[PDB]
Formats: C-alpha cells, structure tokens, sequence
C-alpha cells in the first residue's frame, strides 16, 4: 500500500484519543494514575490497529471496535506492567522511563495491572455498540481464552518456569511464543472480525494470520539480534531462520487473498514490515 | 440455613473443580488449580446462587457467574498476598503459605480472574434467548465489581489503616469497598440471571451491599478492636429494611 | 400531660439518623471522615428540632422539615469546628472528644467545616420533597440571612473583633448574641414555619419568639460555662451583671418567649413551650 | 484579556458592589468587601453570563448567580490561603498579602457564600413562572460545585502536590477539580438560566468544565513550566467539539474564550 506508516499513524491517534477518554483520573488517584502511566504511554499500539483493521476488512466500523481494541491494548500494557515487577523481570526502566512500580510502588502496579485487566472486559462489555450481545458475549470469550492459562499467560507462566532448564527445544520454544505473543494478536484480530460482522471461514484466516504474523516477530527478531538462553538461530541457525520468517509471512498473506485487495493492503503491508525490518 | 448454604459451596466447588482440570503443562495448571481452591471461600458466591433460586431461578443458570466471583475473589486474594520488597503494601500479620513462588502467583492471578468471564461467555445455551443479554450485564456486573471503582479499590484502601489509630466510619468504607460492592454484585447477578424485575434486582443488590459490608466488618474485628456494636446493628437494620418466607427472610440468618 | 424528656429523646433519634445518612463516607475519605466526625458526634439537636416543632406546629410534617431540620444543625456543627481552630478558640474538646483540627489538622477542619456549610444549601434545596419550589428557596433565603454577615458570622466576627474593647456595653453584649446565638435559632424555626404552610402572621410569631430563646439560650450558655464543668459541658452577662442578675432577666425572657405561643392552641404548642424549657433549663 | 470578557468581568464588578456595601457594623462588612474583591476574578461566573446569551435569555437574569459563583470561590480563597499553624496543609511559597488576620478572613468567607445564596433567593421575580425553579437548580449546582466533592476536593488534594515532583495527570485532576467543576457549574447554571434545553445545557457544562480545566493548567504552568502542548491542545480542542452547534455573534466569542 501507500503510505503504510500514516496508516499504522492515524489508528494509533484514534486509539490514543480513545484510551485518554476510557481511564480518565479519579478516586482512587493513585490506582488510576497508575494505569494512565502505562497505558497512555504512546507506542505503536499494534493489537489495537489488528483489531480495528480486522474489524473494516470484513466492512467492518472501526467506531464497533474502538472499545475491543482499547480492551486488547489494556491486557498488553498490564502484561507488561506486571512483567517489570522485582519478583519476575525486575526492570527499573521501559522506554526510557522508570517503571510503573519504581513510581507508584508494587502494590499500586499490582493493582492497577489488575484494574485494567477486568476494566478490559468492563469497557468491551458495556461500551461496544453496533453488535447483538450475542456477538459481545462470544467476543468477551474469546478475550478470556487469549489472555488465560491457554494463551498469554499460559505463554508467559512457561517463559519464567523456563530461566532454569537451558536445555530448550523448538518445541519448547515455539510454544512461549505463540502463547506470550500470537495468542493476544489472535485475539485482537479476531475481535475486530467477529464484531465486524464476519463469517466463521474469515474469522478462522484471520485467526491463522495472527499467528503467522505472532510467530513470525520472535523469529525476524531472533535474526536481527545476530545480523547487528535459546533462540531461533542456536536451533535451525540463521539461514534457515529466514527461511522459516519467509514461509510465515508468505503463509499469513494468503490468509488474506480473498478479502478485498484494498481493505486487506493494510495487513499485507503489516506482514512485509514484521518481515523486512532491520530492528 | 446449616446444611444449606453447605450444598452450595458445594455444588460451586464441584463445578470448580470440573472445570479447573490439572493438566499439560502441569507447571500452569498446576498454580491454576491450587490457587483457585487455596482461597477461601466467598459469601459472595454463595450469595448469587441463593439469590437466583429466590426470584424461582435453577441454581446451574448462575453457576457460571458464581464460579466467576469466586476466580476474581481468589485471583484477588492471592495477589493481596504477594511478597513485596520496596515494603508498599503494609505487612498483614496473617502470613499464608506460599507453595509457589512470587512470579507463578501473579500470573496465576492473571490466569484466573480471565477465566471467569471465559466460564461466564463459554456457558451460553443457544436453545435459550435471554442467556445473552443476561449474562452480558452480568460479565459488566462482575468486573465492575472487581475493578478500580469496586473491589480494587478497597484493596487499595485498606493498606492506609494504622489499627489503633483508624476510625469505624474509615473501616466500613473499606469493608463496603473490599466485600459490599462484591457482595453486592453477587446478590444482583443471581437475581438477573434468574429472571428478577429490576425492583427485586436492586433490593437484593442493597442487601448484598450492607450484607458484605457487615461480613468483612467481622473479619477486621479479628485484628484491631473498636469491635463497636452500633454499626453492626444500623447495618443489619438497613439490609434486613432492604426487604419489602425462607429464602425471603433466610438471607437474614447471616445478620444474627 | 406532656413528657418532654421522651418527645425529644425521639425527635433527636429521628435527627440523627438523617444525619447519619445524608453524610456518608465517600471519596475523598478523610473530608468526610471529618464532616461525620463533628456531626455526628452527637449534640443535643436543639436547633434541628426547633424547625421540625415549628414545621408540625403550622400544619405540616416532619418528613416534609428534615432536610432543612438537618441543614441548620450542618450549619450549627461547622460554626462550631471553625470556633475551635487555633487562628480562632484554639480548644481541645467539644461534644466530650479531640477538637476536629486536632484529629486531622487544621486544613482538614476547614475544608470539611466549608462542606458542611455548603451541603445544607444542597440537601435542603434537593432533598426537600412537598413544598412548592418558590417556598424551598425562600427558606434558602432565610437560613442564608440568619447565618450570614446579618447573622451568625456577624456576631462571631464583631466577637473576635472586640478583644480588648473593655466598655462592653449591653448593646455590644446584645448585639453578639443576638447574632452569634439567636440568628441560627430563629431561622431554624422559620425554615420550619414557612415550610409547613406557615401564615406570614405564624412566621413572625415563631420568628419573635425563636428570638426571646435565642438571648435566652446564650445567657444559659454563659451561666452554664460559668457553672458546670469542662467536662459535664463537653466542650458575656455572667459578667457585667453577675451570675445572679442573670437568672433574674433569663426568666423575663423565657415568659415574654411563651407569651409569643398563646398564638397557637396550648395543645400544640406544647413541645415548643417545652423545648423553650430545656432550653431554659439544661445541664450544658 | 479579551474586551469582551473583560467587560462583562467589569459588570459583575459592579452588581458585586452594588450588593456589598460597607456599613455598621463596619468591622464586619469591612472584611466582607475587601475580601470579596480581593479573591482573583473567575471565569466560571462571567461564563454563566455569555453562556445564557449563547442559548437565548438574557445576561442581566444570570448576574445573580454569576455573582453568587464569584463569592463561593471567593471565599475558598481566602481559606487555602489561611495561615495554618499546625503546618496541615504544605505550607506553600505563595505567602500572598493579609490585611485581616486569620480569624477575621476564615469568618467573613464563612459569611461570603451564605450571601451568595442570599443574592440568589431575592433575585426571584414576581412576574416571573420558572425563576423558583431555575434559581432553585441553580443553588443546587452552586452549592455541588462548592462541596465536598467539588472544589473542596480540589483544594484537599492539592495539598498532595509537591512542586515539580507531581505528574501532569495528577495537576490536571486538580485543576478539574479545583477549577473544572465550577466553571462547568457556572455554564450550566447560564444555561439553564437563559432558559436552554437539556442537550445544550449538557453541552455548556461540559465546555466549561475542559475550559475550566484548561484555565486551571495555565496557571499551574507558572507554578512550574513542563506542561507541553499538549495536555493544553488536549484539552483546548475537547472544549471546542462540544460547541459544536452553537451558531451566531455570541457563539463564536465563547468559542474565543479557549482560542
Ligand atoms: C461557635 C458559635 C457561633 C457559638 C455560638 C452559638 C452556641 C452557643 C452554640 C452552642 O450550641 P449547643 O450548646 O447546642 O452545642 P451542641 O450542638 O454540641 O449541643
Ligand atoms: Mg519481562
Ligand atoms: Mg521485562
Ligand atoms: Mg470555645
Ligand atoms: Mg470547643
């Protein structure tokens, strides 16, 4: 397409607009202060985007989805409030920042992580119009299962029960990834589709898509790090690596051949990026 | 009354339990499965299948949402629990064991509450028409309850209480906080889920509200004691006045 | 037969369980803590039954006066968490415990004695169900009236504005409690009258009268400051006229005050001619 | 400022002298007045003047409340600067001028706002059907906006603040506070006043409460200069689409009022 970055540009605006709006300041000030910290924090908002992007591939309002992707946006920045914590990865700074507990204490990333967590459901819940509950209900579901003990965190429990055992295989490996990263770009790309009025076949591309694309960062990002303990490259090695990353993103792109040309450039055009990225 | 407020936590262990299956990777579900079940119980499940057989519901139509508040009820609880090094959160005295480390008890926690709604969604009968919209309002119910407005919100307050140097108006808000509004949530859910009117809906809603606020009054009375007995009483007045035989007049067992 | 003791034993149950509910604990926690702390604490609720006696009295109910009833003792509790601070009395009791700025500071007090100032414009002007809208604000009139640079605050200022004055004529003197003690009083039984239906004849009635009890209450609340005890009382004439030239005027009052009451059937008036003896007649 | 508003600013003035007028006793009504004038002057009143013009009514029916909106900050004024000696509040820098001791100015602010609702009840005209049931409403924002979960909120988490140790949300939550709650008072107020309809009504308010807001970070910029334009523009534009619908002479002055 033309004009890729304006695109990923303009829906992160919108979505920023829209999160500002969402968790607004208010007693507790502490607890929600927290969460603005994380949240507004401005970045590429990504899931937001294969949200909304899923949702207008299937003629799809980008207004229907705007709670679902502010939702998945909510999860993802939780994930990583929690993340930073001193009992798991214990990073002092994010982005160039301190991070959520440094300023706010534990108790309060705790707790604002929670909150955002279950206002995630409360937002999609009760803010999303343009959808039958029936539709909601089955989307709040499929939120659940993305971010549970069968995705995200199932992904990211593995992750931390892995530091110990160096003996990893691909196996092992591929698992962490598509359940601490695929499985939340699953969600976000089916939400967007489901509340977009899309059939079951579309919904099942898009959800192949995702975790196409899901994989497809680790591995390009296991490359890069070697063309500048486990890893793409200490398994297959590099050149095959690439090979791997050509086979996703091909993959993932095909999802998409029936949909029209012009609403789907956008993923396409999301897919070479996760591709050809030199960092 | 005794025996049945016991098929209750009952009937909701049970289908926990059937629900929550250790399995692959053991190193998941085996947190998931110990502390879904380490955290003690709350009225505030019982409370909704109690509600729900009152308005003339079948207890399995609540089922889901009861097992719902008690995920965010034990999430929560675990997480409140947490060890924390920069000494944030105040150290409670009631010192729980912890078999699994601090990083696996978050997640867990994560893992949990989610699962809730996923319960709560993934019980939608097709053949019957209003489990849509009734459990739509009920996913809004329970983590509004559980969010930064409700539950969290008590959580949050409640570290500011100094014991010998801390009011009876500031403990109640921070028991109506912690437990009402989750008790409150519980009442209301079943009563939706069982078909109630709005009017029945929201007095049962109230109850809930006085009815938690009063249970987790009595669980802080068992460390500081300005132990007063003119708030359990006020209490109690405006839940047992909050409703105009058995099952309409057993939800007041727990005020006595 | 008439039992005084029971009348008002009930009217201030009824008073403080309004209370207690018109001002609950919410966000932000320590402003309110402060607003229930100071009120309550529990007072006599002398002024709160004024307006409901005055309001019965005219034809109307209690249901109807709560509100405003409730008001004038929000009112009366922030004058009186103002009085205390150190800029001010700088006291340590009131109503038997800690003065409210010694329990959460000084800028606390303030903010929650402004509160309860301004939430009685709000509950009476909101809460007040069965009066038409032009007699709800009429009675805001009045409270502001009485409370203001022409009632309460006036007498308190003109007060802490005499420290030194050693001429205090019985002007002065008259002019300070008619302000800083009776103001309140008379618009806690205005707001009563007026709200039940009162003739314009039966507010001027209760508005005389309300002010014979209000130089009353005072010269009661020098005599009992210069009596009791610091901590009987829980917490000027006995001065230029003794403490016995005191009682011999306090009476003149308290007739002169009832004699305003035969403009109501005896029956009726009863709790008023009580309460104006308790009034008369009280142990702090 | 702007000619307009600093007109309408004058107005205000003038009714507030008007209705305040030093007379025995002199060591009462000395303070009264002073104070009054001595509080800084608030958009949220002179909004409740422009705000009835835009939907209809005239300026001179909301002169009333205007004023009384003036008194309540007035007198919330004079408290937060009132010398605490206990050292509660963070004994801040500003250390503006006394002329009257603490006593006298925590008083006579007791004696500012009952007048504010003095001015309100006697503004009711006779020859008029609605004018018990606008000023009723009206003393009903007032009094919410001066409340405890009003400005008093502002004003009680403000002493939280820590100079440039506080982030920009937490300043913005108290100038909504602060400011925001009353300036949105005093649009509504104007609207309902003019005789406006609910959705316009619903709109002023909001207006007010973003402009409110606004006013409150431009001048807790000085107090420490890091809010980039953004929290400003932020805010500058949320005011703006709310106008949307707005249309005349007057319509585009207030929409001048944030640009
Ligand atoms: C601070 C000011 C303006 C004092 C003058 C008015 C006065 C004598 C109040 C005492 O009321 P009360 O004797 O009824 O006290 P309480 O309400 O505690 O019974
Ligand atoms: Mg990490
Ligand atoms: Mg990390
Ligand atoms: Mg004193
Ligand atoms: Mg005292």
């Amino acid at each position: 397409m033309f004009d890729f970055d304006g695109y990923m540009l303009r829906k992160a605006k919108s979505v920023n607009k829209a999160l500002e709006a969402a968790v607004q300041m208010k007693e507790p000030l502490k607890i929600h202060e927290s969460m603005r910290y994380s949240l507004l924090a401005g970045g590429k908002r990504v899931r937001p985007m294969l949200c909304i992007a899923a949702c207008e591939l299937v003629g799809g309002d980008e207004s229907t989805a705007m709670p679902a992707a502010c939702a998945v946006e909510m999860i993802h920045t939780m994930s990583l409030m929690h993340d930073d914590l001193p009992c798991m990865d214990n990073d002092d700074l994010r982005r160039g920042k301190p991070t959520n507990h440094m300023a706010f204490g534990e108790s309060v990333a705790v707790l604002a992580g929670d909150a955002l967590l279950s206002f995630a459901f409360e937002h999609v819940a009760a803010a999303t119009k343009g959808a039958p509950p029936e539709r909601i209900v089955r989307v709040l579901g499929e939120l659940a299962v993305s971010i549970g003990s069968e995705g995200l965190v199932a992904g990211q429990v593995v992750d931390v029960c892995s530091e110990g055992m160096a003996e990893v295989g691909l196996d092992h490996l591929e698992f962490i990834h598509h359940h601490k990263t695929a499985a939340l770009l699953q969600g976000s790309v089916v939400l967007g589709a489901i509340l977009g009025g899309g059939k079951e076949e579309e919904v099942a591309k898009l959800r192949k898509f995702a975790n196409c694309i899901g994989l497809l960062f680790q591995v390009v990002d296991d490359i890069l790090d070697v063309t500048k303990k486990t890893t793409y490259p200490k398994l297959i090695g590099v050149e095959k690596s690439k090979e791997f990353a050509d086979r996703l993103n091909r993959e993932a792109q095909e999802q998409l051949l029936h949909f029209h040309p012009h609403r789907a450039a956008p993923l396409i055009a999301l897919a070479n990026y996760i591709a050809y990225r030199d960092n | 009354m005794q025996p049945y407020w016991a098929a209750i936590e009952a009937d909701i262990e049970r289908y926990l339990k059937k629900s929550i299956t250790i399995r692959p990777p053991e190193t998941v579900f085996g947190p998931m499965h110990h502390l879904t079940f380490a955290a003690p119980a709350t009225a505030a499940s019982t409370l909704c299948l109690a509600a729900c057989e009152l308005v003339g519901g079948d207890r399995s139509q609540a089922m889901a949402a009861a097992a719902a508040i008690h995920l965010v009820h034990a999430a929560a609880y675990v997480h409140e629990h947490l060890p924390l090094t920069d000494g944030s959160r105040p150290v409670s005295k009631p010192a729980i064991q912890h078999k699994y480390g601090p990083n696996v008890e978050l997640l867990t926690g994560d893992g949990i509450v989610p699962f809730g709604f996923e319960l709560l969604a993934g019980s939608v009968d097709p053949a019957r028409t209003d489990d849509p919209d009734r459990i739509l309002r009920v996913i809004i119910e329970i983590s509004r309850a559980g969010g930064p407005e409700g539950m969290i919100s008590g959580l949050h307050r409640e570290e500011e209480i100094v014991d010998g140097n801390t009011s009876l108006d500031f403990i109640e808000y921070v028991c109506k906080k912690k437990y009402g509004e989750m008790h409150a949530c519980g009442a209301a859910c079943g009563a939706i889920l069982g078909g109630a009117a709005e009017e029945e809906i929201q007095k049962l809603r109230n109850f809930g509200l006085y009815q938690g606020t009063l249970r987790g009054m009595m669980e802080m009375k068992n460390s500081h004691q300005l132990i007063d007995e003119n708030i359990i009483g006020k209490l109690k007045e405006l839940a047992l006045e909050e409703l105009g035989g058995k099952n309409a007049e057993l939800m007041s067992s727990l005020v006595a």
